RNA sequence: ACGGGAUAAGUGCUGAAAGCAUCUAAGCAUGAAGCCCCCCUCAAGAUGAGAUUUCCCAACUCGGUUAUAAGAUCCCUCAA
RNA sequence: GGGCCAUCGCUCAACGGAUAAAAGCUACCCCGGGGAUAACAGGCUUAUCUCCCCCAAGAGUUCACAUCGACGGGGAGGUUUGGCACCUCGAUGUCGGCUCAUCGCAUCCUGGGGCUGUAGUCGGUCCCAAGGGUUGGGCUGUUCGCCCAUUAAAGCGGUACGCGAGCUGGGUUCAGAACGUCGUGAGACAGUUCGGUCCCUAUCCGUCGUGGGCGUAGGAAAUUUGAGAGGAGCUGUCCU
RNA sequence: GAACAUGGGUGAUAAGGUCCGUGUUCGAAAGGGAAACAGCCCAGACCACCAGCUAAGGUCCCAAAAUAUAUGUUAAGUGGAAAAGGAUGUGGCGUUGCCACAACUAGAGUCGAGUGACACUGCGCCGAAAAUGUACCGGGGCUAAACAUAUUACCGAAGCUGUGGAUUGUCCUUGGACAAUGGUAGGAGAGCGUUCUAAGGGCGUUGAAGCAUGAUCGUAAGGACAUGUGGAGCGCUUAGAAGUGAGAAUGCCGGUGUGAGUAGCGAAAGACGGGUGAGAAUCCCGUCCACCGAUUGACUAAGGUUUCCAGAGGAAGGCU
RNA sequence: AGGGUAGCGGAGAAAUUCCAAUCGAACCUGGAGAUAGCUGGUUCUCUCCGAAAUAGCUUUAGGGCUAGCCUCAAGUGAUG
RNA sequence: UGACCGAUAGUGAACCAGUACCGUGAGGGAAAGGUGAAAAGCACCCCGGAAGGGGAGUGAAAUAGAACCUGAAACCGUGUGCUUACAAGUAGUCAGAGCCCGUUAAUGGGUGAUGGCGUGCCUUUUGUAGAAUGAACCGGCGAGUUACGAUUUGAUGCAAGGUUAAGCAGUAAAUGUGGAGCCGUAGCGAAAGCGAGUCUGAAUAGGGCGUUUAGUAUUUGGUCGUAGACCCGAAACCAG
């Protein structure tokens, strides 16, 4: 229930490979200089 | 260190050869293609290069055993399982998928290193039927020391 | 290293490392096993006539 | 619970050491819930990367950078 | 009175004599140490233990070789009671039962047999055969063991006497009590009987599922060959 | 103290058992062979080399060297694991005797060609059953690549030789030597560096000490010199004095890791509208809904000691 | 709520039970750097030589003392 | 005044010290120094609610901006040369292609497709890769010392002699002066005693220890004695 050996530099960044965020969608907006979410709407995104 | 010449990529040439094993005795014509594969036969041997040339054997279905190892000496095999001991081939195995039977004994007679086992691609066993390597024009070598 | 290529360069014209060496030191010949197997990768035609002195030597 | 291919203890045949006689020295047909095959599921990362039918095809100049095409996804409404 | 010289007396027999004045219990025990040294398991050994042979004496009115087996002798096994002290005392921590397994053959059931003191059903000893099976209860804690009723049968073993970072805590085995024998007494004997805290968030290998990346000499979609690997395998009754 | 080989006691001509005696090796010994294996076989490492000859053991492939020669022995994979026994196994050693003995039969006659007890053997055969997986040739494999002899050839160690160098102790009385140089507990000898003092001579804002980097020098501990950073002291030669040298004590103190974006975030039921603001599921007002209900109600005492009211906030604070 | 009993002392319808999370004798400071035949630790380099695990006595048996084996320097100086 | 310390040192305390804090009480008891020569401590403009930046300015220096002299390791990041998705690994070392470099200039440096060989370090042991002990990593600190005696060795001075103690007038000068004393020059015996000899005792006889004379004062090294005596660690005992 304890780790019997310590983890390296190499061990413990193999495993940081899939940890990280995806991009988004960024719906550019028609006509209006913003930029609106991906099936939704803003206050500057016109469109 | 002084003057030794070491043999490299772009220096060497391999040929192609072709072996009998009409009325041969399995081990005495394994131990002979062994050497050549590992190429052992050249003034140019460097024991950290792949040198020597590839060898095809054309009749498998014709070698033969002295003694009563015909009936006897089983192969056996594991399956990384609880009682996965596999012997259902034994010595009249050479009716049934006998290309094996030269391949497994003449790759019991290499190194088991990273170049040893691509050594081992070097040759191509035949049952009976004829080879269709013959954009490679082959060598006969069939006489052996 | 040596040994095994001058016994690959010995067996081109019918002789063993053994007999070969054997009827070398039996002609009085002093020579390296470096330097043998230099000549045989080298002038080829020097080693065929090495070979021949230590046959009639024996 | 079937149907094959071999076989083990037994059983005889051919036929002996050693002239007559043993199933062994060569061969032989038999021969078991055992062993291969047949039934069912997963299987080319089988780096030995297999096969079959259909679809797609470029300007630069081949440093390859720019790129589009078949297709794939991001996003959204859902459940066998 | 000391000293040299010559005698004398204890008792130091644990006999090179600690001070010639020296008994016990700790189940409440405490600190410093040791596998230099015991209990459990592994390893060596096989007296005892369980098998297999050898000679056959005796048992069958015949037939020492159906069967039984006198002494004595030769082996195998490592599953009993032991012997030795080689790993572990800056901890290898627990007997049964529950849950889940896997291997063996010295075969309980099924199967294939020669031979019977086998007519038949039946059954006795031997040979080959390890694929799959191998029940529910009553009685003390029982690893044992007897009994009840079934079943084709209710075999014997190995795997830290399999398995507690998977469970129970009845049995052992701690502080409280009662009886019995023993001791002047504090107590001991384990002889019985009643009550008594079972800790841990899984890093690495292993196993059961399920994805991302790249590889296969153009890229993509769908249908496929099968070198390999796993699963399966039991058995009863009636009409005839 | 330990194993191995011998000579005994003790135990069961049991033990990797136990106690003495005589040797060798390990202990304190690296190197080669026995597949891996402190004690078994061969042999004792001062240092350099891409030189040569040998020891035990070996020469088909893995893996250096004979698919060598001559002669026999062996059909089991014996080689490549046990015994009393058992027998129409056998190559060699001696018999014994019919000129019948294989098909004759008493429980008598032929035909055509080998028969057996016994004795010593050499190699085989049966006796031979265990629990994860072939499973002691090390593996592939071998009828010689097995066994018993003979002679050869070659391979094989840090052993010996060749060539250059280091230290000793000798020697001779200036460099050729002569020999020698594994090492634990220990004994003896010669050195390197750190802080301070004394004397002499030095360096330094034209940049000292420290720190960072480098392909440099000495037989080791070590020592110079450039270049970047730094901004005020510090070397060298001879001698003297010591708080004189760090990798381990479940050592003391400080800083930062791993487990890991993992465990946890400890009493009532909330929902929307409006407002405030750089920012609102969490602050302010409003409406509905719900919980405590002999109490999470109201008031005395003990105890704590400004936590009480208003206005302004930058964070820290409050498990968001 | 206010008082009384203190460490070999006190309290105890008696359990080695309690006396500030402390009890087969509580807590604090001092003698005190108590004693430890026991375990652990002990810091730079090279050169030459190189053991023992035995005997005797011991309130002795994992301790000590003398001899046996090592090293250094003097002597005698061939007895090995 | 000092061959004393220089911020983990020296007082527990160089600064907010017997202070934060801990206990009912007796009591226990820390961490923490440094901008520059002079605040000349960033006027002004730009992004932000602010914090903080980017220019500018002050200065010899702003990587001297109050996280303020120098800024080492562990640890955390960004760019970039060579290399990596069929592979079994005390991670090194010997040999060796290819692709990039260019020094303290030398038979140079970085990276590593493949091949051979190879079970960490300390302690304790007959023997440890050990599944026996210890350590997460890095830095700083952390264990044969001094005073007075005894014996032996090297060095120097004088030599049948050698040398002073406490004192007293002096740079706390450690050179003069200071002859109480100490060792040696003669031993033997229990002593009286005799003496190159003496005791032995009935004995001069035989024997024991002596005689053939080199020592002494200070300093250096080795070991030992009395002090805690190479360093750390107990259960417990007594006093208030």
């Amino acid at each position: 229930a304890v780790p019997k050996r310590r983890t390296s530099k190499t061990r413990k960044n193999k495993r940081r490979t899939h940890f990280k965020i995806s991009v988004p969608g960024m719906t550019e907006c028609p006509n209006c200089g913003e930029y609106k979410l991906s099936h939704r709407v803003c206050k500057n995104c016109g469109s | 260190m002084r003057q030794t010449f070491m043999a490299n990529e772009s220096n060497i040439e391999r040929k192609w050869y072709v072996i009998d094993a009409e009325g041969q005795t399995l081990g005495r014509l394994s131990s002979e293609v062994a050497s050549i594969l590992r190429g052992k036969n050249k003034v140019t041997y460097t024991p950290h290069v792949d040198t020597g040339d590839y060898v095809i054997v054309i009749n498998a279905s014709k070698i033969e055993f002295t003694g009563n190892k015909e009936t006897d000496k089983v192969y056996y095999r594991h399956s990384n399982h609880p009682g996965g001991i596999k012997s259902i081939t034994a010595g009249e195995l050479r009716r049934t998928n006998p290309e094996r039977l030269i391949e497994n004994s003449i790759k019991g007679m290499l190194p088991s290193t990273r170049l040893g086992e691509k050594q081992g691609k070097k040759l191509f066993v035949y049952g009976g039927a004829e080879h269709p390597h013959a954009a490679q024009q082959p060598e006969n070598y069939e006489l052996r020391g | 290293l040596w040994i095994t290529r001058i016994n690959a360069a010995a067996r081109q014209h019918e002789m063993s490392y053994s007999r070969l060496m054997n009827g070398l030191k039996k002609a009085g010949i002093d020579i390296n096993r470096k330097m043998l197997s230099e000549i045989a990768i080298s002038d080829e035609k020097a080693f065929a006539q090495l070979v021949t002195k230590a046959k009639d030597a024996l």
